[PDB]
């Protein structure tokens, strides 16, 4: 797709992910689940 | 004399102080990171299956530390005993994925084509025993071009090649988390 | 240090008999010896140009009776005897913490008890200097109203779990949460155990302020804050609470109801602190 | 009667346990695995993976992305990067997220780089508001 075809690896593309999944979390388990980078 | 003996005495003790507090500290960290070990050693077994399954055999080094083959370093250690990559300011903080991703994406965005690879890193044996060792590490032409991938279903190049630079960003994150639980 | 040293020999024999009688007539006496090194440095040289034999240091073979019979005087009386007391506080000053000299030796195996004051504690700011690992009391909780030998039983117990994991975690940051929370219960009760000059402060506001310390009162404020709060917090109590201080002096103790009823002092000061 | 191993850098959930089927969202499309499936590999979208347990009981999670590798002993390795319960997820976050990645496509304007930023996190936001809402 796209991700490939813009100079862009899939692991770049799994850490946009992540970074909007971690945020998809209101009460506790936000910052449970952050390890920083 | 005594006041020499004394002197001595209280910088032996202090020098004991300073290693105990060092061991409980260091006790601390090996606690969690064999807690974090515990949860990403199937990980990495999981990523090794599939290497194990297709049984790939037959270069590229990378070597896990602190602080004609092609060698990259990961931590300062290696960097003060000998260099396309040099990590600082690591060791101080647990390991996580997202540094697992920065070097495999620094690998595979090098530019350099390789065939096979290792991970030169210290395996977890036991509370005092660790062993070094490495980890088989292949391209996403080594992997094209074997006698097994073609009993492998659905698969282009940008299947293959997204697979590989997951599948080496795990292999590096588990070296990682037994290098550290060993260290 | 200019009256002769017959003079100094002799003037804790009779600051003891000055106490001695308070103490035989039913009266409590209380007595001072700053300090009992002076009176054995005299004592030594009287001995030396009296032409008898030496020991250590040049000190007589009596001098360990000297002291005994001096600090054996110091006595609870009976009932039937008076009911009276006298107490004595010798003083020693060591040479850079020399312990093991000889007179320190000496006053150590005669008392009931030390109080070590050091000097790196000193030069720190921590006034007081003492020395808790240090400073025994063969008394012990004996010698303790009900309320204060409660909380400084918890007090104690918690200075020594303070001072064993604090060796090792002066600097340390990857440690687990208990050992955390030791250091920041032991900085509490250190800073919380610091005190001026000329200024006690009576039973009843020591207990107050050592037993919000063990109970984890002032976890959530600043230890340089925490002399500011015996400045406040205390005059709180004598301000709006003083039926709860009462009834603590009727009990004698603490019961649950006061532990609850403190526990929202503490909660409501805290929430306007 | 799948060797069905779910890991992640986070949480271990299954390590070898026997799985009737598994409904991967996948690149090459979202594919059901059974015992004997096919021997194929798959790189993971955003989606959610659903989990069919001996019991008979189903368990969802969402997956931001990772690697599926179907071996010829029946044995399948998800590993995802960040794999959560369904049930642990957050709908307003997600239209949240997903109004962000809008706001950032269009602002993106010539910027090539951060006009694939918005487009990763406008499907992140898709795939979480309709697991949410699944």
């Amino acid at each position: 797709s796209g991700r490939r075809g813009r100079h862009v690896d899939f692991g770049a593309s799994v850490d946009f992910e992540v970074h909007m999944m971690r945020r998809a979390l209101k009460p506790e388990l936000r910052n449970e689940a952050i390890k920083r980078e | 004399t005594l006041k020499a003996v004394s002197i001595r005495l209280k910088s032996v003790k202090n020098i004991q102080k300073i290693t105990q507090s060092m061991k409980m500290v260091s006790a601390a960290k090996y606690t969690k990171a064999e807690r974090e070990l515990r949860v990403a050693k199937p990980y990495g077994q999981g990523a090794m299956k599939f290497y194990e399954k297709t049984e790939l055999k037959g270069q590229l080094i990378i070597a896990i530390s602190s602080d004609d083959t092609m060698v990259i370093c990961v931590g300062d250690k290696i960097r003060n005993i000998l260099l396309a990559m040099v990590c600082n300011d690591f060791g101080r903080r647990p390991p996580v994925f997202e540094d697992a991703t920065k070097v495999a994406r620094a690998v595979l965005e090098s530019g350099m084509e390789f065939t096979n690879g290792k991970i030169v890193y210290n395996a977890f044996r036991s509370v005092v025993s660790f062993r070094t060792t490495d980890i088989p590490v292949f391209s996403k032409n080594a992997i094209e071009s074997a006698d097994s991938i073609a009993a492998y279903d659905s698969l282009d190049s940008d299947v293959i090649q997204s697979y590989v630079e997951y599948s080496l960003a795990s292999l590096i994150y588990y070296t990682m988390k037994e290098n550290a639980t060993s260290e | 240090a200019s009256d002769a040293a017959p003079l100094q020999y002799l003037a804790p024999y009779s600051g003891c008999a000055m106490g001695e009688f308070f103490r035989d007539n039913g009266k409590h006496a209380l007595i001072i010896y700053d300090d009992l090194s002076k009176q054995a440095v005299a004592y030594r040289q009287m001995s030396l140009l009296l032409r008898r034999p030496p020991g250590r240091e040049a000190y007589p073979g009596d001098v360990f009776y000297l002291h005994s019979r001096l600090l054996e005087r110091a006595a609870k009386m009976s009932e039937s005897n008076g009911g009276g007391s006298l107490t004595a506080l010798p003083v020693i000053e060591t040479q850079a913490g020399d312990v093991s000299a000889y007179i320190p030796t000496n006053v150590i195996s005669i008392t009931d008890g030390q109080i070590f004051l050091e000097t790196e504690l000193f030069y720190k700011g921590i006034r007081p200097a003492i020395n808790v690992g240090l400073s025994v009391s063969r008394v012990g909780s004996a010698a303790q109203t009900r309320a204060m030998k409660q909380v400084a039983g918890s007090m104690k117990l918690e200075l020594a779990q303070y001072r064993e994991v604090a060796a090792f975690a002066q600097f340390g940051s990857d440690l687990d949460a208990s050992t955390q929370q030791l250091l920041s219960r032991g900085v509490r009760l250190t800073e919380l155990l610091k005190q001026g000059q000329y200024v006690p402060m009576a039973i009843e506001d020591q207990v107050a302020i050592i037993y919000c310390g063990v109970r984890g009162h002032l976890d959530k404020v600043e230890p340089s804050k925490i002399t500011k709060f015996e400045k406040e917090f205390s005059q709180h109590i004598k301000t709006s609470h003083r039926d709860i201080l009462d009834t603590i002096a009727k009990e004698g103790q603490i019961s649950p109801d006061t532990d609850a009823k403190l526990k929202k002092v503490v909660t409501d000061f805290l929430s306007t602190f | 009667q799948m060797a069905f191993t779910f890991a992640a850098p986070s949480q271990v959930f299954y390590n070898n346990a026997n799985i009737r089927q598994v409904d991967v969202p996948s690149f090459s499309g979202s594919f059901g695995i059974l015992p004997a499936h096919v021997a194929t590999l798959a790189v993971l979208k955003p989606g959610v993976v659903t989990v069919y347990q001996e019991d008979g009981s189903t368990k969802k999670y969402f997956v931001s992305s990772g690697t599926v590798t179907v071996n010829d002993d029946s044995s399948v390795q998800v590993l995802a990067e960040e794999a959560v319960p369904v049930e642990n997820l957050d709908l307003q976050a997600a239209r949240d997220i997903l109004s962000k990645a809008q706001s950032d496509v269009t602002s993106a304007g010539a910027d090539m780089l951060k006009l694939a930023e918005g487009q990763i996190a406008v499907e992140v936001g898709e795939a979480l508001v309709k697991a949410a809402e699944g």
